């Protein structure tokens, strides 16, 4: 019916009004200190005031810490941007890793424009062309002038076009008998149709029939839009989207990430402060999160140094599960969770802790409860120990072998053959380090 | 096509019960890993979870490919099985999360409903009107059967399907109208008067009866990966194949996302996950395994099969040694099937299943031979010491392989142990690691 | 590229043709059902095939936008050399195709032959309908 | 006549249903390695297998190259056979998976054959007759066009489509002209005018061809031969297109690019399509790679994963090195420079070093084969230099000799002339003692 | 001339007899008799250009005559054979891989050799007519022609009137057109015209109006490397590559066809073969791949002669960890044959010295010139060298057109060799930035 995959249990943080965490609820159960301190970094975003925050998830493995991100970007809404990424897809081949970071940061604060459209539409009835007097000339084009003659419901309208708009009309194959749709802010034509006015099952080309558009030929009409920067950006550095020589081949090349220069950048920003001032823009500031951190190195440490000082930059969440490991990049230093100490001074860690026996237990019956099985209070409990011994992981992805084996045995239930034959058949990590210590050859 | 190394296993052969049994379809020994393997098959058929990470492990020689090439068989067509070795992800085009973002992303499936209409008719007018250039092409087509007459408009492809494989006006053709495919069956009229320029040596066919156009419903298999590379610029399904998909940005990703849950939504699409099997994973740096720890919780992935053989030797990338060449957050969130070693009637078996297969006759003692080789040296030193003994069988003109011929096979090729003898014996006449040799020889 | 014509060689030359280019050659105007145009229409069967003709768009783009407008403030020439750039009669001469109706006027009407014409219709065709606009 | 190195060896030099003898085809000695190879060359004509692998290992100046090129030598001038060396495989504009199995598909023939109906010699006549109604608003409609061919001891007048008049305007074709029609296409096209044309001007860039032999109309069936690798290269770059991308990137440098699995897939179920119509038949070949020791293991990874494809051709490696680490690696020592896996999958084939008239024999045979007259003491001297020094050291040294007796104004080899020669060019030990005892840094 | 006096300028060729024995001074050579004997021979084996893939190895100690022997052998083996001399540094491409960059740099080596004929009518265009047929099919036109001396009238073809739209000629450009091979060009105006439009335009020219017979027949040799042939088969406008560079990875099936289609024209008589020589100067910072690729390339029927230079001692391979003698290994060493050098004495340095103060336009007196000898017999040779050049302009400087033993005493003062040097340096180590960037900047403690 539905798709699971380690999540989707998990629907936010779980708070009342007063930013205490109940024990259960919102799928989560357990690290009350992280929740809530993750509730008040969730205002702080909401607040939509500061600039370049940035905190740090500490803890073991397989203790909640994407969980918590997931949590947060559930409770933040699908208006606020969430840019989700690891610590391994900075480094790329087309691009340096400053550039790259520099677009993820960019790609995390989004922006709301009220934007009005010139629209002409209708039925085209008429295409006539005329004719220039030297067409071998060299300079100047073969036509004109295009006279189109436009119908829409309760309204005709003509138009004498220029032949830039003429190649954009003939490259959409219109014809006599079509409904199409002219954009004056760009030139851009879409042809929608064939019209219903005429017959129907004459047709061997799958076209798609529609009835005249309603109201005058000429319209204004406003349409609210959401835009990242760095869609932006990307846009005024490859353009596309004219109707010149180079607009249009712009279309046709292939595309390849470049090093935007800030000036670009301060250009956008100069026209994204102009249309807030005008009052038909609201800035929504998002969250940038990196999961793995210990991948980047000290140049990228350096760099985002640099970056988390600007007056633009997202709130960062960054999550690491190492003690005291030395910095990729250099050969001798030593800092906790792989992040440098200048960059450790910029930060605030949150702390998180290990689960218990009971929490393992009624997070196992949770899990279960998602996937739709039925387990036995016996097979839960003995879930439950293995759980305690040998991972929390182990014990949340034996659940579905389970349920396969008791389906072939024509049951709904699980009971603890089904857990026994499950732990013989798969096995988990400690035990497979401990065939491979006593091997015969690198097993 | 030809013989391959795992061409005679077709399927897991197991029961209704989930029950490997000894010795069928292919496949002899091994009954937990393929009880296991027959576990992981119905957890894919049942399509409700995902992002489960699956490990084979074991020594070498003991049929962890052969138990994914059997997976890979039982689970049947129209369930995208990709396969792909570790040392395919380092490019000098893609980076590494590139490449392991497409990987993953063309194991899912995704089933497209159509609607079309099927015309199938004796063609009676064509009328072909084109401009002076021949550029801007329109005309209309008068197709007839033994009850209606409907006369048609053609647009461009329509009359670039015509003018090509060129029917000439009472053919009996077949469109296709949501395909644009056109098909001439043949010809119905058989015309005296004719040009002696072409052929036009088709079949005698009748002319059709009943309905003109027929109304059918077709359904068809789309990797997502396809579906972001056509989408991704204008030329796409160019580089579906020229494999020129430079880097695609995630904004195409997250709405192809949006379009594939709207599509489920509307029910004209339905979402098929697949195997992604990962051979030789140990060949895999650090950053890939941090990309695959993040990648495996996401909603669109597949069940990732990974396969090792090494012991606890250096992860790629650091300086350390772990088991199975793999970090601890990767075996963590993954399962662990165990391979074991053969006896001596599973490679007798395995021997007689491969020379069964490779069309090669042998003697009781010949089998015994190869056996007790088999097991002294390699099981794959054993296979392949048979067509060897084969081919020596019809030099002396005789299509059975005898004692003689496999140790005529074994007296002429060499194991891993001997050479290791022959060049431990005579060290001076090879180059060393550093690079010293001895080629005279007085 | 636009200008570039297929001209004659002579034959007593060190250019011949490749393997690939006779490969190339042999398939330009081949028909159906031959095993040599089969063998080299490998995209044109999965096109068919898989009914990509039919498909809709899933991706369209956030922000379009022209190139950066370069002004010179009391200046003619800049303005008619950044129109001369922007709006090549040569290059929009070969992006797009005349009407059929001036063909036809020039043809015979004025008398212009079929190779003097402007280099047209070099536009690559989009996938399918929908893939040829954003809206 | 050129020499280098080799073409003294023609084949193996095996009796059928038998054995090597001691000097034949340009071979002394070697008998167990020629007959293995032998028995390989067998098994490749067998054409059933696929991917099967030979390494044979030996000290320098053994014959394995010689062998190779023996049994490519063997096989015929028709199976493809794809030299390569191991440095080859690292490229700068594609990663070596790419090269690698680029290097495969280069190794597999494929057989078609056509048959052909054909027009041609030249035009006597070129009529576009006019129809019985025209029809308003148009200019000389054409109902049929008429044209006259003629050629050696034949000629012909043929009645053609009216649309094959507009590629006739096409390609220009007028009176006097040599033209070629193929049936079913039309697609007239023109080679030149006749020879008999050539004197009315003194003027012309226009060649003027002779007139064909043969009738007018015949049928020609025709052998194409072609690879794997070309329908790849065919199909994955478009064909002659209108619009700016093909011809922008046929002015532009060829850059290799990374091809799909999903090509290749398409191009195999086509080709065993016509392959079980009757038409086309498939050739495999061998893939040599000489010094197989310079790869490193994600490559042997890669063959490990690529040897066990059903399309794979027969892999033969070389190597002299011993107990050698391999490259890519720190602390992996294995013989011949060949990881385990890859060793475990292959059989071995040893070669072994000559004695003192075996070297004898192959100076006398390499003396011979460059039209050299050498002496028996000047060749009992060469023989006795060649086995205190090496083989390659006396076998390089012929042509030095021979200089040397041309100068003196003689057509034959003593020993002054090897003297002097000995005297003039020195060897790698000589060289190693006087660097050794020199510190002039030399 | 675009040429100065070089590092090696007075070599013109081996100082050989017709008996392959060495004269003891000759053709700017001093000394190095074996030397000259091996090379005399290696020069002969390619003349006769019957033995394909042979690798010598020029091996001595710096500053003997490795390179200058080398550019002997190319002086001596004369014009249109291609002599190809490139150092190791230079196969350490980035478009290209060190395969791909030796093979090219063995097929620069080997060449082909083309003879065709021409004739040519080259003169100054008077006045043209063009005939058109009422149907229109066929176009006739009459030329007329002129040299300074006589002119002719010749009858046109459609293609004539179709290559000279094309290129269009104004009645007074120079052209010349092939009658075999129909070949149009357009020189340029004549100079008679020069002062008629008052100003040139953007790609005219003015040529003189060519003089004598109008009808010449000329026959010329090509000489056509099997490189360039691959990189014009590679591409459709093939020559901007053989001009730039940007070829990029060649593939191998459009290299067997070329040498298929070699082979045939040889076969048939069109073209024959000339081998060449093939130079590696500093040949010791080669990879081991680079070796491995050599060692399987030396044995192709389409091979040239190699030269391979390198004065290192017992030194390390490049790309392993071990040491190997010249720096090559074994089995490179193995199929090769050494030419070794040997350091020269008082006498060969002192004519040395005179021959290059010889090519150098500088006189010298018998004391300055038994000072330099002196020093070259301390020091090394091309610090005597250097010093030659140096002592002339100071004794122009002095306004003395003869180098005597004060300028040479003044030269020696002034510029230093490398043993003093590195005693001053020994002597104040603390003012030099040492290994651990460690260096005293004040002069008072
Ligand atoms: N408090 C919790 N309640 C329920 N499930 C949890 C809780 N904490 C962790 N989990 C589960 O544990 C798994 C590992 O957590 P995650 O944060 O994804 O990895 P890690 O903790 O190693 O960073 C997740 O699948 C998540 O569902
Ligand atoms: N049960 C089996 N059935 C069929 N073939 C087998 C079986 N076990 C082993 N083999 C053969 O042994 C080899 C196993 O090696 P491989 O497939 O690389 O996997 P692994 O490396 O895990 O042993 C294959 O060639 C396969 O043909
Ligand atoms: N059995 C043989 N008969 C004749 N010539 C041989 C024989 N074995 C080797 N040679 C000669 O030795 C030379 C080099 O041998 P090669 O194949 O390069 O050995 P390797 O490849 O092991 O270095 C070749 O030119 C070949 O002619
Ligand atoms: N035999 C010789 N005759 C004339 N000049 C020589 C001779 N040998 C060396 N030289 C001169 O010595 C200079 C340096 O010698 P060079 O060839 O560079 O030494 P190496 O071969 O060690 O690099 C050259 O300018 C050359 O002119």
């Amino acid at each position: 019916v539905t798709r699971t995959a380690a999540h989707t249990h998990i629907k936010g943080l779980g708070l009342d009004e007063s930013g205490v965490a109940k024990r259960v609820e919102g799928g989560f159960v357990g690290q009350i200190e992280a929740r809530e301190a993750c509730g008040v970094i969730v205002d702080l975003i909401k607040a939509k005031k500061m600039s370049g925050r940035a905190i740090l998830l500490a803890g073991g493995p397989s203790t909640g810490k994407t969980a918590l991100a997931l949590a947060i970007s559930q409770e933040l809404g699908p208006k606020v941007p969430f840019c989700p990424l690891v610590g391994s897809e900075l480094y790329s081949v087309e691009v340096k890793k400053t550039e790259t970071l520099m677009e993820n940061f960019r790609r995390a604060i989004g922006l709301r424009i009220k934007e009005t459209k010139e629209v002409y539409e209708g039925e085209v009835t008429e295409l006539t062309p005329e004719d220039a007097e030297n067409p071998l000339g060299g300079y100047g084009k073969t036509i004109s002038h295009v006279i189109v003659g436009l119908k829409s419901a309760k309204g005709t309208k003509t138009l004498r076009l220029d032949p830039t708009i003429y190649e954009s009309i003939q490259r959409e194959k219109v014809s006599i008998g079509d409904v199409i749709y002219i954009e004056a802010n760009t030139g851009a034509v879409k042809r929608v149709g064939r019209s219903d006015a005429y017959a129907t099952e004459f047709d061997l080309e799958t076209e798609e029939y529609v009835p005249l558009p309603k109201g005058e030929v000429h319209k204004k009409k406003e349409i609210v839009q959401d835009v990242t920067l760095h869609d932006l950006d990307v846009a005024n550095a490859r353009p596309q989207g004219g109707q010149d020589v180079i607009s249009m081949m712009g279309q046709l090349l292939k595309p390849k990430k470049t090093e935007i220069t800030e000036k670009l950048r301060q250009e956008v920003n100069k026209v994204v402060a102009k249309y807030i001032d005008q009052g038909v823009a609201e800035l929504i500031p998002g969250v940038l999160f990196i999961d793995e951190v210990n991948m980047l190195d000290i140049e990228i440490f350096t760099y985002l140094n640099k970056a988390l000082e600007s007056n633009i930059a997202p709130v960062v969440v960054l999550a690491s599960n190492r003690g005291m490991t030395t910095v990729r990049g250099t050969e001798d230093v030593i800092s906790p969770h792989g992040v440098p100490p200048d960059l450790i001074d910029r930060l605030l860690i949150v702390r998180t802790l290990p689960y218990d026996k009971d929490e393992i237990r009624t997070i196992i019956e949770r899990r279960a409860t998602v996937e739709r099985l039925q387990v036995e209070s016996s097979a839960l409990d003995l879930l439950a120990t293995m759980g305690t011994e040998t991972s929390l992981r182990y014990a949340l992805q034996l659940l579905a072998p389970c349920g396969i084996l008791a389906q072939t045995s024509n049951r709904k239930e699980i009971v603890v053959n089904d857990v026994n034959e499950a732990k013989l058949l798969f096995l988990d990590a400690k035990r497979s380090t401990k065939i491979l210590e006593t091997s015969a050859n690198y097993l | 096509s030809l013989i391959a190394a795992h061409s005679h296993i077709t399927g897991l052969g197991l029961d209704e019960n989930l029950q490997p049994r000894p010795t069928s379809e292919g496949m002899v020994g091994q009954l937990q890993a393929r009880r296991a393997a027959g576990v992981i098959l119905k957890m894919v058929q049942n399509g409700t979870i995902a992002g489960r990470a699956v490990l084979v492990a074991g020594p070498p020689s003991t049929g962890k490919t052969a138990l994914a090439m059997g997976v890979s068989q039982s689970l049947g067509k129209d369930v995208p099985f990709t396969a792909i070795a570790g040392s395919e992800i380092f490019s000098l085009e893609l980076s590494k999360t590139e490449a392991l973002t497409q990987a993953f992303r063309k194991s899912i499936g995704i089933k497209i409903k159509e609607e079309t209409e099927l015309i199938e008719g004796e063609v009676v007018e064509i009328q072909i009107d084109r401009s002076i250039t021949g550029g801007h092409k329109q005309g209309k087509l008068t197709i007839k059967t033994t009850d209606m007459e409907t006369i048609y408009e053609l647009g461009n492809k329509m009359i670039d399907g015509l003018t090509k494989e060129k029917v000439l006006a009472g053919d009996v053709i077949s469109i296709d109208k949501a395909s644009g495919k056109i098909t001439k069956l043949g010809r119905s009229f058989a015309r005296s008067r004719d040009y002696d320029a072409m052929g036009a040596d088709t079949r005698f066919v009748q002319c059709p009866e009943g309905e003109l156009q027929k109304r059918k419903t077709v359904v068809h298999t789309v990797s997502l990966h396809e579906i972001d590379v056509i989408n991704s610029r204008t030329q796409g399904f160019l580089a579906l194949f020229t494999g020129d998909t430079g880097e695609i940005r995630s904004e195409v990703r997250d709405q192809i996302n949006t379009k594939v849950a709207e599509w489920k939504e509307e029910g004209k699409a339905e979402i098929v996950p697949g195997v992604l099997f990962i051979d030789e994973v140990h060949m895999l740096d650090i950053e890939c395994f941090s990309f695959i720890n993040r990648a495996l919780e996401d909603e669109f992935a597949p069940i990732v099969m990974m396969a090792t053989n090494r012991g606890v030797s250096k992860t790629r990338g650091t300086n350390y040694k772990s088991p199975h060449g793999l970090p601890l957050d990767l075996l963590d969130r993954s399962i662990i099937i165990t391979t074991k070693s053969y006896n001596e009637q599973e490679i007798k078996t395995i021997l007689s299943i491969r020379a069964q297969e490779e069309e090669v006759e042998l003697s009781s003692d010949a089998l015994d031979l190869l056996t007790k080789t088999g097991v002294e040296t390699s099981l794959r030193y054993s296979s392949n010491l048979i067509s060897v003994a084969q081919q020596i069988a019809m030099k002396r003109k005789n299509n059975t392989v005898e004692v003689e011929d496999v140790k005529r096979a074994y007296l002429l090729f060499l194991d891993s142990a001997r050479s290791v003898k022959y060049v431990q014996e005579n060290e001076s006449q090879y180059i060393d690691d550093q690079g010293n040799v001895q080629i005279s020889i007085a | 590229v636009i200008e570039r014509t297929n001209g004659p060689k002579n034959t007593d030359s060190l250019s011949f043709k490749t393997i690939t280019q006779e490969l190339l050659e042999v398939t330009r105007n081949a028909p159906s059902e031959g095993v040599m145009a089969s063998l080299l229409n490998v995209e044109k069967h999965a096109y068919e095939r898989e009914y990509l003709n039919c498909i809709q768009r899933g991706y369209h783009p956030n922000v379009s936008a022209p190139p950066v407008t370069i002004e010179v403030l009391g200046s003619s020439h800049v303005t008619n050399s950044i129109n001369n750039e922007l709006f090549d009669p040569l290059i929009s001469q070969a992006l797009s195709d005349i009407p059929a109706i001036t063909q036809y006027n020039m043809h015979v009407k004025k008398g212009i032959p079929v190779e003097d014409f402007p280099k047209t219709g070099l536009f690559p065709e989009p996938l399918n309908k929908n893939f040829s606009s954003n809206i």
